[PDB]
């Protein structure tokens, strides 16, 4: 459907994935513990019912009319985590998730009330500089022709050099500023 | 309010989870053992143990990588990841 | 002060203070407290400041405008004269308007001032407040944001032919 | 008399003075909050004095101190109204928002903008008392917009956030849509009685007067969320908890219903206002008591109670019963503001977590909470002398002996049973029961600030219906003859709303899954109105703003 | 048997529910294959820019600025006066200005006829 | 008002004497003092207008539309000195002195005694505006344009001019004091409606009405901040101006050749608004959102009330701040990001708190927040349209929920939200920029404490 | 290939060679007492002075006087027994109607 690595979601995938929600729904519809866990072993019963079907198309058409199964006895406002999106906390502190660079655009006065902390800050964004061109000439000779397929980079290689596209992965902001 | 997660908390947490599983002998269960080829358990299993660590730690896990974690270091290193762990 | 004939306030009448339980209220404390702590210390920096008052008197005055010739007796299109006539007439409307405002503040302080009986106690400051808004009404509305003393002499000529054919219509 | 005017004053001037501090700032504050807190504490103590002098004598005043402008025959100056309802309404918003502070210097501690939050709140409660106590329609305008603008910069508090913006400009939306109508009465005034002032239209008295009090409704829908611009008051929940406490509770919400108790004596010579307010107020009190059966939002629930309580408002206005309306909001301010305080206290405990099907085991963990959770909910069903006793059963005891819309009656009292079923909901699904909430108890409410801000609000939710409605005077006559199935009425209601909904509660226990019925989806949807409007309304809008307004007109043919 | 989802113009249907997606040929495949191949490259064409310290400002995107110049510059010169167009700015461009003509000339007709039949209550109305 | 033109004239051998380090800071040091000596304007009286020669007169409508004149011209330096760092030292003083020299023609614009003086001056405007525009608008694109020009030169200021001789050789005099006292009624006939589009159709434009709005948000894109700034400011304000002088020689065929435009600007305003609502280019959204407020303008001249004239010319000032706020917080940005596209650059809020409170305030200014002189322009237009028809008040009200909805939209895209990854060169608040927000919003809001000397001749 | 052409001038930082900068100018000391001019001569002196003088002018359109007048007038004509205000603005006996 829509995923960064693979192009498509898998059958076994979608099984998972029906499953998954299939649960949630139903956590949702049965909000007490020991119910929901006689439901969910019932229900982990009639999804293992069909675990050992060999035919691809017939367990196409089983994975259509569970979805159908699934539709029809969704609940409306399922349980989102509050941190999940569609959560009451989701993106709650991304107003509070300053960019690194916003350090550079300091004054000095401020810039020597932490000493220590933009004296290993310089070093970092050495260390940045120096790694750039070294992980952009791994990946200009280990993409295909044509650019490369698929949206995960490689790692780092030799000894020494950093993992390409690295830099805002690790210097991105803490969820809890 | 709100207290600091460590490997060492994040860790003793998702093996006190496992066993507590009814699959899963609480004596071959190490921090490597592979849920599929080395306690032989179901995908299905593993989707219930992904489900049982959101249980667990109250946040969600994504379907993209709740479709990989095939051990318990590489849940203790998700929620490394995913909760900044060790400042 | 001001002057109490065209702010009128009839005398006021309050009951005496008729303690009937044995609890003491807070309010006379609190009274007495606010007249030794605040009332003093700002009446003497009053008592100051009015001497500092009287240590330098000197006046204002009241601007007059004597009457001129208005906007029926001068000559058409002859500005020298309608000028002094529209500058006569528009001082007039400003200070008909402030009239209309003074019987407003007459109308909305005998409301407050009679609570709930206001509907029996204020009908005379109702009436003239009637019969200032009629009077205001014939004599300034529906002139426009480019009025005049023409705009309202013509009006007051359309009004005074109505009323003679309302006259002749009668007899 | 110098007395009264002048501390009315200076409780006005004493909230504005933190605003003076915190702009006027070069240091980093020596707790700016407890500056707040303190002096609003004061302003609380400051403002008792004229109410215990107008209680003494009925003493009422009109302060208009500051002329500002002349319009030819307007003269609008700086005029504030002390009256009763003035007199009631400052003691309990100063003591209601000193509890919310007291209890936000607890909840909102992570915040690093904590003095940005409380100046907010402070500028909220700034433009409130300007809106109870203006005496002309500008004033009124005045804190009517900012506590609009408020509304807006404390809904979208957590700004990175979508929905906090969305549902902020939501409402701000509805309450323009209010405000339609009040610059519409506005007009109306001006031009047929050449004023704003409430004591010329008071004592002119007009008898046509259907279409500034339709203006006037539809006012009170865009700010009491009544039915047709309600949701925006179940969206507002998205900002933190002590905003949707103090605001959209218990101050703000009753400005609509508070701009109606305003022009009682308009109200009660046109009997088409007063059926078109009864029916409004019937329809909301309904529709948002029947949302609030289906719900799992804790913030949610307690806002379609408030809007609910909000519709019974507009219900006993509509009968022609002003001051119960006023007495009940004064009432309603104690409890609910408790409420969202104690739902926001187990939300913090509960690490953000608002789902009541998460909760459950609070009544040993969290003792005081639960404690006044359950008085709370007691004061909103109306159980015998608590404080929401001593207005809103006299307000049942009003719906049944007048000439009445019957079916307005009739679902007067189904809302009456649908707040017992949605308070001993909560009481279920969050105290009751066993624990759902994840496995690392970090369950803890022993701070000072947390159980003395709940604990003054309970002294009100206690005490305080049996004192104001002992110091108010008269002014109806109270409807005290009824037969003994017409006096019983609203306590066997609210009894049966307990019984159905414990049995709805004890189905859940049972072993079996249903499929979900037209009534829940309908219930659970919010009745299918934002799941449309919300759509539709905007795509109309905006396809038409883009296609035939900026391309095909003001590009092309124009 | 099952209530079938209707899908709509505000409410369109779900991926579970799509046959289509159900798709297990290999054309589909391709076409999912190239369209992961053009999701990557872009991918890897922004965040070599974004990723680069010797760049301090915009990384530029294109299809904005391609998305912009269709919202406002190419409006006119891809004009063509037809039917539809001439009928559609004729329906919304002066249909609802002769609607509140219509309204607001009967309505000011309707008072003016009440004023000067001394009808209209203009009693108070000296504030205009 | 000699006392005021001389000075703006001695700004010129100020600009070309002045050191190459300096000319910034003494144009901002001689023309705020300009702006200080412009208050004594303020002798105003409630029956003579302040008639100072043969030329000039001052009544209190042109007194503050002279005050924000002479006020926006620091402004416009402060605004416009950043983008013209790299430019040369003469190309500047030209820059400096097309400001100059469009503020002396403003100055005796507003003043003109006569209405002939005032076409004079009015289309002299034009010519310092348009090579402000076309020299320093950063690029240049108007193929459409020009035939709107030409549609402008055709039906506007032309007609203008020979209908104001005629009056010159009908009536004698096209001094506005005569024409106080020798107007004839404008009875109905063919003659006279023509002379009637003759007399507003060219300050229809100006204004600029609902569907010959064309030009302005092309003329405000295409422009130097200066420009737009004047554009918002002033350049609109002269319609108004002329309209409230030449109603005076329309009447009474005002009073039924009016209902076509009111018409044209109540759905107007209905419209533009909503077209802020979908506008990609934020500056053009600010250019939507000015003749969304001039179409109230438009009615309050056209239905000729004095609560009408009061509010119309409130809402001018306001406007005029606001709008101007408005563009100089558009460069504001446009200065970092170098691009108009308020998508672009989101969540200014967490990175900018001061500069996103200025954006707050320019909002709430911009949506009618009371007690500002916005909402006591844009209420007492309303008061005075409702007393035209009362349905009219629905057209104002629903106007008045999507101006609120595109002016918080506008603060929502900009500065709240998540901010854009990829764009880093966001720097800190500079001291001229806030120092600019300032100079526009302190102003605008101490007009709240006594809003009476805004309220034009007839409060 | 396309003509000689000098290269897009990258956009300066104004902070990097001056911190303090206020953004008037890029050289420091005329950087600060453009500051200085702006913010004395704006807000020094027009801002403060300028309400200090709109504060108090001398009864701008002489509203105050018109009140007071009236204060007048209504004590003339309350005392007098005349109405407040005729529903005339001249004298009718001064004025000739068109007959019929
Ligand atoms: C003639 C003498 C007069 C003396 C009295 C003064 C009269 C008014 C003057 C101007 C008032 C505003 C000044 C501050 C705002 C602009 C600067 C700013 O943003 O500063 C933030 C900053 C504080 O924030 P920060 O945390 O330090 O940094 C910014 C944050 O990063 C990020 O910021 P943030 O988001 O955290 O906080 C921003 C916050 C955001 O808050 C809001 O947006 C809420 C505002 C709307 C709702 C509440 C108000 C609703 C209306 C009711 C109140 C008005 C009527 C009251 C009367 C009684 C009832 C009728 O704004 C405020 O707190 C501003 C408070 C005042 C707001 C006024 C209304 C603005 C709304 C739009 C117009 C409304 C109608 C017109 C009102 C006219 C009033 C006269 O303030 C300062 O540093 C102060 C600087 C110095 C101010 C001087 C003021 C006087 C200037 C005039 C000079 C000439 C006369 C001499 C007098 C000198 C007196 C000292
Ligand atoms: C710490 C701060 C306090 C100051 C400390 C230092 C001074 C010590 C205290 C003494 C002060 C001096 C003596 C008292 C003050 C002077 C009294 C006096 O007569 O002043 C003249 C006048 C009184 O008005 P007036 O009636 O005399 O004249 C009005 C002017 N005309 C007639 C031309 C229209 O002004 C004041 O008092 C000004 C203060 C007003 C206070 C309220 C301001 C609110 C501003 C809101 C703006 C928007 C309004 C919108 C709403 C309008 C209504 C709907
Ligand atoms: C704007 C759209 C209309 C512009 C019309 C052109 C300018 C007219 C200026 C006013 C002239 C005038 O006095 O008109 C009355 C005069 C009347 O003639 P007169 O004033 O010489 O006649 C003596 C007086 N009466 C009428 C009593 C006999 O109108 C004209 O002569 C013609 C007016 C229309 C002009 C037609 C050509 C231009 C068409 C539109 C182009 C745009
Ligand atoms: C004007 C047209 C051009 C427009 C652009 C202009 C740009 C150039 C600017 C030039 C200088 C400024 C000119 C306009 C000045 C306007 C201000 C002015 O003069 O006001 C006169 C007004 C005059 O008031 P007044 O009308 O009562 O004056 C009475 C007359 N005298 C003084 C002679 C007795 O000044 C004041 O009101 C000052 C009163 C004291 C200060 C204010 C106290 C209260 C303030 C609020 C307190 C907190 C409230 C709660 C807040 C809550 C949070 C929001
Ligand atoms: C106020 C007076 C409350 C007491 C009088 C009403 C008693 C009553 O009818 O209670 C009904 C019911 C108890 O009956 P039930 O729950 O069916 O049986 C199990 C018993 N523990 O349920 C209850 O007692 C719970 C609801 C009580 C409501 C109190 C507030 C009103
Ligand atoms: C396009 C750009 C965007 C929009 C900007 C505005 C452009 C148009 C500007 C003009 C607007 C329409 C014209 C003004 C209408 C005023 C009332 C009117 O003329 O009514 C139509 C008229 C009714 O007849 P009546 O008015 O009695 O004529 C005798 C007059 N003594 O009916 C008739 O007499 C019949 C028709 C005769 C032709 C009239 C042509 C002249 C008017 C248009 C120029």
């Amino acid at each position: 459907a829509f995923l960064p690595s693979a192009a498509y979601l898998t059958h076994q995938q979608k099984v998972l994935q029906l499953y998954k929600r299939a649960l949630r729904h139903l956590e949702s519809r049965c909000v007490h513990r020991d119910k929901y866990r006689y439901f969910a072993c019932l229900l982990r019963a009639r999804f293992d019912e069909h675990k050992n079907e060999k035919d691809m198309v017939k367990a196409t058409q089983l994975l259509r009319e569970a979805e159908k199964e699934f539709w029809h006895g969704q609940h409306p406002q399922p349980y989102i985590f509050p941190e999940s999106p569609g959560g009451t906390s989701y993106e709650r502190y991304e107003c509070y998730k300053v960019p690194e660079w916003c350090l550079d655009d300091w004054h000095p006065s401020e810039k020597a009330m932490y000493p220590d902390y933009f004296a290993k800050r310089e070093q970092w964004k050495k260390l940045r500089r120096e790694s750039w061109e070294r992980e952009v000439k791994q990946l200009q000779e280990e993409t295909p022709v044509g650019g490369p397929r698929t949206e995960a980079l490689p790692p780092a290689r030799k000894q020494g050099d950093l993992p390409p596209l690295w830099w805002h992965i690790v210097t991105r902001p803490r969820e809890r500023p | 309010d709100a207290p600091p997660l460590t490997l060492e908390g994040i860790k003793d947490r998702v093996l006190y989870v496992l066993k507590l599983y009814d699959k899963i002998d609480p004596e071959k269960l190490s921090v490597n053992s592979h849920f599929m080829k080395d306690l032989g358990l179901d995908s299905l299993d593993q989707v219930e143990i992904i489900m049982a660590m959101e249980d667990e730690f109250g946040f969600e896990i994504p379907d993209i990588d709740a479709e990989k974690l095939m051990c318990p270091q590489e849940i203790v290193d998700y929620i490394a990841d995913k909760k900044d762990v060790y400042e | 002060s001001w002057d109490k004939d065209v702010y009128p306030e009839p005398p006021r009448r309050t009951p005496a203070p008729s303690p009937q339980t044995s609890l003491p209220n807070p309010i006379t404390y609190l009274t007495k407290a606010f007249d030794l702590l605040v009332d003093r210390p700002v009446t003497l920096v009053r008592e100051f400041i009015e001497r500092q008052h009287a240590k330098n008197k000197y006046y204002y005055y009241h601007r007059e405008f004597r009457r001129v010739p208005d906007i029926t007796e001068c000559h058409e299109k002859d500005v020298l004269c309608m000028f002094e006539a529209e500058m006569q007439w528009k001082r007039d409307y400003k200070v008909d308007q402030e009239i209309v405002n003074i019987i407003q503040e007459r109308l909305k302080a005998c409301q407050q001032r009679e609570g709930e009986s206001h509907r029996q106690n204020c009908a005379k400051e109702l009436q003239q407040f009637t019969q200032v808004v009629k009077a205001y009404q014939d004599r300034y509305h529906d002139l426009g944001a480019h009025y005049s003393a023409r705009k309202c002499l013509a009006k007051q000529k359309q009004r005074m032919l109505a009323e003679r054919k309302a006259t002749k219509e009668a007899a | 008399m110098n007395l009264f005017s002048s501390l009315t004053l200076v409780t006005l001037i004493l909230l504005t003075m933190p605003i003076a501090a915190i702009n006027f700032n070069t240091h980093k504050f020596t707790n700016y909050p407890l500056y707040v807190k303190t002096t609003i504490s004061c302003a609380f103590i400051t403002s008792m004095i004229p109410t215990m002098m107008f209680i003494h004598t009925g003493q009422e005043m009109i302060i208009s101190n500051w002329h500002w402008l002349t319009i030819q025959t307007l003269k609008l100056s700086l005029s504030f109204k002390m009256d009763f309802f003035s007199m009631m309404f400052v003691p309990v918003a100063l003591f209601v928002t000193w509890s919310i502070m007291e209890f936000s210097m607890w909840y909102m501690h992570s915040d690093p903008n904590i003095n940005q939050f409380f100046k907010y709140l402070l500028l909220f409660l700034i433009t409130m008392l300007i809106l109870v106590t203006a005496n002309n329609l500008f004033q009124l305008f005045i804190g009517w917009e900012g506590v609009g603008i408020m509304s807006f910069l404390l809904i979208g508090w957590w700004y990175g956030r979508t929905d906090a913006n969305t549902a902020a400009l939501q409402a701000i939306l509805y309450n323009r849509i209010g405000d339609i109508g009040f610059i519409l009465a506005m007009a109306w005034f001006l031009i047929n009685l050449n004023t704003w002032d409430l004591q010329q239209i008071f004592m002119l008295n007009p008898n046509d007067s259907n279409l500034p009090l339709m203006g006037l409704i539809l006012a009170a829908t865009g700010k009491s969320a009544q039915f047709g611009l309600h949701p925006w008051l179940p969206s507002a929940m998205e900002g933190p908890t002590p905003v949707s406490a103090l605001l959209h509770s218990s101050t703000m919400v009753v400005a609509g219903i508070f701009l109606l108790i305003r022009f009682y004596p308009l109200t009660e010579n046109n009997k088409f206002g007063q059926s078109i307010m009864l029916c409004l107020g019937a329809m909301t009190t309904l529709f948002t008591a029947m949302c609030a059966l289906t719900q799992n939002d804790i913030k949610k629930i307690i806002a379609f109670s408030t809007s609910s309580q909000l519709g019974l408002m507009m219900v006993t206005i509509g009968i022609n019963q002003p001051h119960l309306a006023f007495l009940h909001i004064c009432t309603h301010a104690f409890f609910k503001a408790m409420l969202f305080m104690c739902s926001g206290s187990i939300i913090h405990s509960l690490n953000d977590e608002q789902d009541i099907r998460k909760m459950g085991g609070l009544f040993k963990a969290m003792p005081f909470t639960t404690t006044a959770l359950i008085i709370g909910s007691l004061a909103l069903t109306g159980m015998p002398f608590l404080t929401g006793f001593y207005s809103k059963d006299l307000i049942i005891e009003s719906a049944n002996t007048s000439y009445t819309n019957a079916w307005a009656l009739l679902m007067t009292l189904v809302a009456t049973s649908f707040t017992a079923i949605y308070s001993t909901r909560i009481i279920f699904f969050a105290l009751l029961g066993q624990p759902r909430f994840p496995t690392l108890i970090n369950i803890n409410e022993n701070n000072p600030f947390l159980i003395n801000s709940i604990k003054r609000l309970l002294i009100g939710s206690l005490f305080a219906g049996f004192i104001i409605s002992n110091n108010i005077p008269p002014m109806t006559i109270p409807q005290m003859t009824m037969p003994h199935y017409l006096k019983m009425t609203a306590l066997t209601v609210t009894i049966l709303g307990f019984i159905l909904a414990l049995e709805i509660s004890n189905t859940t226990h049972y072993l079996k899954f249903n499929y979900p019925s037209n009534t829940f989806k309908f219930s659970n949807l919010l009745g299918y109105y934002p799941t449309i409007m919300h759509r539709l309304t905007p795509y109309m809008n905006l396809t038409m703003s883009q296609k035939s307004a900026s391309s095909l007109l003001d590009l092309i043919w124009l | 048997s099952f209530p079938k989802y209707e899908p709509s113009r505000l409410a369109s249907l779900p991926t579970t529910l799509d046959p289509a997606e159900y798709d297990i040929s290999s054309e589909t495949r391709k076409a999912q294959a190239e369209r992961l191949a053009i999701r990557s490259r872009l991918k890897r064409e922004y965040q070599l820019q974004y990723n680069d310290p010797s760049r301090r400002g915009v990384v530029e995107d294109p299809a904005l600025i391609r998305w912009t110049c269709a919202r406002s510059a190419n409006v006119y010169p891809n004009f063509r006066p037809n039917t539809k167009t001439s009928l559609l700015g004729a329906l919304f461009g002066i249909g609802p200005l002769i609607f509140w003509y219509y309204v607001f000339k009967t309505d000011r007709d309707r008072k003016e006829k009440l004023i000067q039949e001394g009808k209209l209550d203009r009693t108070f109305n000296i504030s205009y | 008002m000699l006392k005021y033109i001389i000075p703006t004239m001695m700004l010129m051998p100020l600009t070309w004497l002045s050191k190459n380090s300096m000319i910034w800071i003494n144009t901002t040091l001689h023309s705020l003092l300009i702006s200080l000596t412009s208050l004594l304007l303020l002798n105003q009286f409630g029956d003579n207008s302040l008639n100072f020669s043969l030329t000039f007169f001052s009544d209190s409508l042109s007194t503050p539309l002279l005050i924000l004149t002479m006020w926006l011209l620091p402004l416009m330096l402060m605004a416009s000195q950043h983008h013209l760092s790299k430019e040369n030292l003469a190309r500047k003083k030209l820059f400096i002195s097309m400001l100059i020299l469009l503020q002396l023609f403003l100055i005796m614009t507003f003043t003109a005694t006569e209405l002939i003086f005032f076409y004079i001056m009015f289309e002299a405007t034009l010519v310092p505006t348009l090579i402000i525009i076309t020299r320093w608008g950063n690029q240049t694109e108007r193929l459409n344009a020009g035939l709107y020009f030409l549609f402008y030169t055709l039906a506007g200021s032309l007609p203008l001019l020979v209908a104001l001789i005629y009056i010159q050789n009908t009536m004698g005099s096209l001094n506005f004091l005569i024409l106080q006292y020798w107007v004839q009624p404008m009875p109905n006939s063919w003659s006279n409606t023509f002379m009637w589009l003759a007399c507003m159709m060219a300050f229809m434009v100006k204004m600029p009405l609902y569907g010959l709005h064309l030009w302005l948000p092309k003329a405000h894109v295409e422009a130097p901040i200066a420009g737009s700034m004047v554009l918002a400011a002033i350049l609109l304000k002269l319609g108004g101006y002329g309209m409230m002088r030449i109603t005076l020689l329309l009447n009474p065929i005002t009073d039924f050749m009016a209902y076509p435009f009111i018409m044209l600007s109540l759905w107007g305003m209905i419209m533009t608004s909503s077209i802020c609502l979908r506008q990609t280019d934020l500056k053009s959204l600010i250019a939507y959102s000015s003749v969304s407020h001039m179409a109230l303008v438009i009615v309050a001249i056209l239905i000729q009330t004095p609560w009408s004239y009061m509010g119309a010319t409130a809402l001018m000032i306001a406007h005029g701040l606001t709008s101007s706020m408005l563009f100089c917080l558009a460069n504001s940005n446009y200065e970092r990001v170098h691009s108009r596209t308020m998508i672009l650059a989101r969540g200014l809020q967490t990175l900018l708190p001061l500069m996103a409170a200025w954006w707050l305030l320019a909002s709430l200014t911009n949506l009618a927040l009371p007690p500002s002189i916005n909402l006591i322009g844009e209420l007492f237009v309303v008061m005075s349209t409702f007393s035209w028809s009362n349905i009219t008040i629905i057209l104002m009200g629903l106007n008045m929920v999507i101006t609120a909805l595109y002016s918080l939209y506008m603060l929502i895209t900009t500065q709240r939200g998540k901010h854009t990854h990829h764009i880093n060169n966001i720097l800190p608040s500079f001291t001229r920029e806030n120092a600019l927000m300032s100079l526009h919003m302190l102003p605008l809001l101490l007009l709240s404490l006594n809003p009476k000397i805004i309220l034009g001749p007839l409060y | 290939l396309r003509w000689q052409e000098d290269p897009e001038p990258e956009d300066e930082n104004l902070y990097e060679k001056n911190p303090d900068s206020h953004g008037y100018d890029k050289d420091p000391a005329v950087d600060v007492w453009n500051m200085r001019v702006v913010f004395f001569f704006g807000f020094s002196i027009v801002l403060v002075l300028g309400s200090t003088f709109v504060a108090y002018l001398p009864d701008y359109r002489m509203q105050e006087w018109a009140r007071r007048e009236a204060e007048r007038l209504v004590k003339y004509r309350e005392a007098h027994g005349l109405p407040l205000m005729e529903s005339n603005c001249f004298d009718p006996s001064k004025i000739q109607l068109p007959e019929d």
